[PDB]
């Protein structure tokens, strides 16, 4: 009997940053 | 004409009577039909449990451990604490003599946990603590689970039963078993909101668990006098166990491969709700009655949750009530005759303009909730304003923001039964025997919008 | 082959579990998906409470009162009423001696408010009474504020528990306290239905309370031989208190006038629930058995609820046992051990054509609230049917109007306890020391419609 | 400004209150309001219940009867049993002599009913028993309900109450009042889900319902040691009467000419619920602690169900502790000293890949149930595992199919106090003084598909 | 048990064990050698089994009754351990890895 497929990726781990979003518009008015 | 029992000829004259009224309400061609039940498809998916590794330290009594999220999932959506609590054994040379016994405090779990934070990378999401956990679990709580609930907290009537010295009548031990308490958390909320591990690959998902001193989570109560004194290494067997052992256990959710090819690589916007607990203030009814307290908001509230605790004994917790606990007959522990809440009646007042009257204690204690609540507390206090319509619901209702409005206030009113047990001279076995303190505590749940874009979360709005 | 901290491949074989079953169920490019909520905009609206004017008489016991509905405002969803009752305490110079008690009727709220209606002008839309409001809160109660209800209404273990003289042992006093009684109206049945206020600038709506004289809210038996006689006010200190206070608040919702003018001059189609009560008849089990009670009912009706009161007394009421409550031991009152619901078992017949056939009482008393109905009684009595899936729903369905509808009967049979309980001959402190008397009572809910046009409010069928 | 009663001015500065956050949640156009409900007009019908024909045996006790189904209904949604008990009173020549009681077993209801199954032509449909009915309705019970259940099914403190010989001072003879059970099928499971008979008229719709000799329904207990001995008809007065009267009550629902019509004659799929229970298996702790038992399921499984349940005696039943119950003071049955779980820790294997780890006892326990369910037992026992998000929800959720995936195993380890109560030396009064043994049940639920057409019904996938 | 004991350990092994016990069975002529030889794949092999024969002198042991500085004066248990060692194949690509079949 086959035994079908099923193989295992790892989707990414990145170890860098590309771009830090800021912050605008605060709610402390 | 006859009745077989098994004939339905009599459902014809019932159908028969199709008037006006009836022709109106049901019937027409587009009109749907019972029996018939549309069945659509859904996502193919898949669900387990998952390990949480610590990164922080060990657990342990009165210290801060921290736990990171684990990867290589695709959507996180539960989150609980299991800790084994330890064994205790009093001692004969306890400080209170015979006259001396000790149990676990009310609400072991909501206890012994504060502080307990999420946090995005080094950028704080939400956090909570025990006033909070003890609000919602008391206004939010399904009938059905309540037993399970207050099985799994403890409160199981064998912690919170006092046990005399070994040379006493009672010589039963605390038991030792595990305790699981549910973090609630905004994708723990609901099925809809999960996090997007898969999405977000650069942010570093934690969990900031700080525990409480053992010491003030053992009650030691005087049998005659009704006193409480803190516990010492030497009143109880074995010593004190500092360290503690613990897990966090979350549910990770797997999708297909075709879902999140096409999901993966999109912006998205999702709805929060958080918490915000303004400082405690010492309130005094043997000077003044009525007590003012500025708020300080700042996104859409949507309720406004407040009480009076009995901050009198650190030993004791979750004590909103006048009198502290006292011990009964028949080694259990029970409440005095004059167990009342202090607050009597509160106000709301916008820029010296009182939105909401003085109205009565027993409004915010019963007619509230009646109306925009899932459940009504069966515990004194729990005094809860709510601008929604259904409070546990996460989809928005009505709320009114707090970044635009001006400074407001809340007016609190005490009572005769609170200023008199301010006072102490009280017998034995009343509770109010020394002075008590009380102390104000105000919580507040408001909405908030959170963006996932580029591999990164953040709050546009702040 | 392993499983170590996160696991994902157990996740990845169930995953590869997919077959015909698999594929017909789940997938599909049209297929829905879980950890996606759709968010969809809302109306944005504020609510707040706000006090009703009275316009009429003064509210006391024993007679009307009516209160205005304020105008001003843009929707009212919410009514209820608020009640203090006054301060009773026993005298040595009662009747009954050493052997008498006092107490409060079981279920003191919906007691003493009868004939509670709704008036457009001088037109009546909606009126309830306490067998409705019994039948309504036993049959469809939601768990968890089952407490905070019987708090609001009573019966908090001190208005129930009967207290001796004041020479005797125990003296103590009943306390004062306010109570709450919500008030259900269509618009307070769900949130989509509500008086459009800003579209009715000329109607005037009243709501009419007719509250009953303290002798049948006092309850005075006797400590050993289960006697109850009317109360005078020279029985007990303080006397009669004729006037009261009580007042009606109501809650209404504002709205954003970007959408009010949109609205106003529109003709609005409204679906109502109505209440309609069958004329009260003595039943007498000593000379008959079987008791038979034509119906003429004239709209869609949902359910019928009917019980059979015990009416000996005037001054105990919501009684649907063959036997009267008598005290106990312990200072607390104890049902009697001979305590059961007269009717043993109940029919319909349409022209002389039994649509349903002689059921057992425990049908209706267990299985059809179990399966129409969202919560099943806890005491003796309250037996109902319902035409429709679901009694509770505001939303129309299966049921048959009574207005083509010729004569209907409903046959109902007592019992053996009931007919020996009929006469007296009972010993101390078993309820039937005096020969009985009961009543039977049929509530009817139906459906009806109502138009808003021309700031006027009709009935287009009538 | 004022601050009156009347006033709706405090909610025009909530209402002024409208910032950015408030403009992206609320607001639009295409944005729904609430105080508006839609109208959708609903299809004709009505209802009314009938009895069920019985085609084969007859109702006694310890054999199989069969009842056929009614035709000429357009829709069956419902069916329940009822069921008269007989009177039993202990005499004086039994065999304990005066130290012996008699009292029904606990949970009267479902006992006497096993292998309650459901047929079209020859071929069974479903099938369901002791061990479904009470994991479903300790699993999936609605709150308020519960009462009404408890009294309905039997156990009301009436039945499982100990009766003394009739010398003793309790000669209380146990009552002869009628039970009624529901019948758990895919047509009473939910509304939409019902049977076609107006579109089936070729098959022949069956039920065989087998009850419960009552020998094992009686527990004949020990006053002293605690013992227990299969019952004798000559230690009570009257004997044992085999024959018992037995009803089945179904509901059928009569639908409008026009919607008969319309849907006649047109092929329809339909998603059902099934049972599968994995054959029974003998655990004996003395030799190992841990137990592998394999599983044999086709279908799309939805959730797991794994008990152990004590064998010692067959005439008591639904005992799943490690301890069997003991005869206490004031002739009532009372749990012993110790009475916990025998279950210690469970894991699913995968062909030798564990995708469950070794999780406590306590998480199947409570954590499952209080995410995956709408209700947590009060009961020690009922172990549960769900694949899917929701177990009571009527459409399909989550699941892996077995019939693709290789044999999996069920892994558990029992109890210190199971491997000590196994082995005898139990003093009186504590249950465990004879050897107790118990057996490990599996019960899997998994969905199926049933297709109509041509007049008849089948599996298009078997 | 000689046979797996020494036998096999002698043709496809490079030492024999010096203790007791330690019986093995290798599909490859080489057990030690990286490349691979010959295997058998048990993912299309339906259900295998192994049954071990006890011993006389286990029967005996089993119970207690020994004397003194005998080992065997307490009743003795045993556990049967069973473990294969197998080949897999490893795919590195696109700064990652993850295994093709599993």
């Amino acid at each position: 009997w086959e035994g079908s497929a099923n193989p295992r990726r790892p989707e990414q781990i990145s170890f860098g940053m590309s771009d830090k979003p800021k912050f605008v518009n605060d709610k402390i008015g | 004409t006859c009745t077989t029992g098994a004939g339905v000829t009599s459902g014809f004259i019932d159908l028969a009577t199709y008037d006006n009224l009836d022709r109106a309400l049901y019937g027409g061609k587009d009109a749907t039909t019972y029996f018939i039940k549309e069945h659509y498809p859904v996502g193919w998916f898949t669900k387990l449990p998952t390990m949480a590794t610590r990164v922080s330290g060990n657990p342990a009594f009165g210290q801060e451990f921290s736990v990171g999220v684990p990867r290589s999932g695709d959507y996180v959506l539960n989150a609980w604490l299991t800790l084994k609590t330890p064994e205790i054994k009093l001692l004969e040379t306890n400080r209170l003599g015979a006259n001396g016994t000790v149990r676990w405090t009310k609400n072991l779990m909501h206890n012994a946990v504060e502080h307990a934070s999420l946090t995005f990378n080094d950028i704080c999401a939400q956090q909570f603590n025990t006033a909070y956990l003890d609000a919602w679990t008391q206004f939010n709580m399904c009938e059905g689970k309540r037993i399970g609930y207050d099985n799994m907290i403890g409160n199981t009537s064998d912690m919170t039963n006092p046990t005399p010295a070994q040379g006493q009548d009672g010589a039963r031990t605390l038991p030792s078993k595990n305790l699981v308490l549910p973090l609630p958390f905004f994708f723990s909320r609901d099925c809809g909101l999960a996090l997007p591990t898969v999405v977000l690959p650069y942010n570093e998902i934690r969990i900031n668990i700080k525990l409480r001193s053992l010491q003030e989570l053992l009650v030691f109560q005087n049998k005659d006098t009704g006193n409480v004194i803190p516990i010492s290494a030497t009143d109880i067997a074995g010593g004190l166990a500092d360290t503690v052992e613990a897990y966090v256990y979350m549910t990770v959710g797997l999708v297909s491969n075709v879902e999140r090819c096409a999901m993966a690589g999109t912006v998205r916007d999702m709805v929060v709700e958080q918490m915000q607990a303004a400082p405690t203030h010492i309130v005094n009814p043997q000077n003044t009655n009525n007590v003012h307290v500025d708020m300080r908001f700042s996104h859409a509230v949507k309720a406004l949750f407040f009480m009076v605790q009995n901050v009198t004994y650190k030993s004791v917790g979750s004590n909103y009530t006048c009198v502290t606990p006292v011990n009964g007959p028949g080694n259990t522990v029970m409440e005095p005759a004059m167990s009342v809440d202090p607050i009597k009646s509160a106000s709301l007042t916008y820029e010296n303009t009182t939105r909401l009257a003085n109205m009565g204690v027993e409004y915010y204690s019963l007619v509230q909730p009646w109306y925009f609540s899932a459940s009504i507390p069966v515990y004194t206090g729990y005094h809860m304003y709510s601008y929604a319509l259904n409070v546990g619901s996460v989809h928005p209702s009505g709320s009114t923001n707090y970044g635009r409005l001006t400074n407001a206030s809340i007016t609190v009113t005490m009572s005769p039964e609170s200023v008199v047990a301010a006072a102490g001279g009280g017998n034995n076995n009343s509770g109010y025997n020394e002075p008590q303190r009380f102390a104000l505590v105000v919580i507040a749940v408001n909405h908030n919008v959170i963006r996932i874009m580029n591999g990164s979360m953040g709050f546009p709005i702040l």
